[PDB]
């Protein structure tokens, strides 16, 4: 609980009780940032238009 | 492509032949009332991996509801398939049955 | 625009099916100490998207 709340204080990460009782994290449209026992990963970039 | 109706597109992440398709995999039918009208169930197919067979699965969308505007809501993953793996769990239930995790 | 008479117009700011000043859905008439004597109940329609 504490670490998910900590992460939340940078970017919007939502949490949902998954049917099996697991703790799923999701981001801002449905990007399941943590689905089950797996996390997605992210990137930094220079903008496509500038 | 209409206020109050939806098409759906699917992709297999792991079969290296799975060209992320351009094609409408399914359309979920909605009355203007914002209550799922038809297509609340459909089966779709996976790719084939490592010589083992492709999987083919059923998916359901019951009690979905479509709004005046705003909260485009989905987060869920409910499926009846299992990876093979390890167990160590002995728990003798009051009925006299045993469960394993 | 006369004593003891008032008419009413309504507009849907959330669903634009409300039109220009078409049928005025109600008008009320009154007396020297105030009592509502007509048009006490009104009906309107909202545009709809749902």
């Amino acid at each position: 609980d504490q670490l998910v709340s900590e992460l939340n204080k940078i970017v919007g990460v939502e949490v949902s009780v998954q049917d099996g009782g697991t703790y799923n994290l999701t981001m801002a449209n449905g990007y399941t940032l943590v689905q089950g026992s797996t996390a997605r990963q992210l990137a930094a970039v220079p903008s496509s238009a500038d | 492509t209409k206020d109050n109706e939806w098409a759906v597109y699917t992709h297999d992440s792991s079969d290296p032949a799975a060209t992320a398709p351009t094609t409408a995999s399914t359309t979920l039918k909605f009355n203007e009332n914002g209550i799922l009208e038809s297509g609340g169930t459909v089966n779709i197919t996976t790719g084939t991996i490592n010589g083992a067979t492709a999987a083919t699965f059923s998916l359901s969308f019951l009690n979905s509801m479509q709004q005046n505007t705003g909260a485009n809501n989905i987060v869920a993953t409910n499926q009846n398939g299992y990876k093979p793996g390890d167990l160590v769990s002995y728990q003798i239930n009051n009925d006299g049955t045993v469960v394993g995790n």
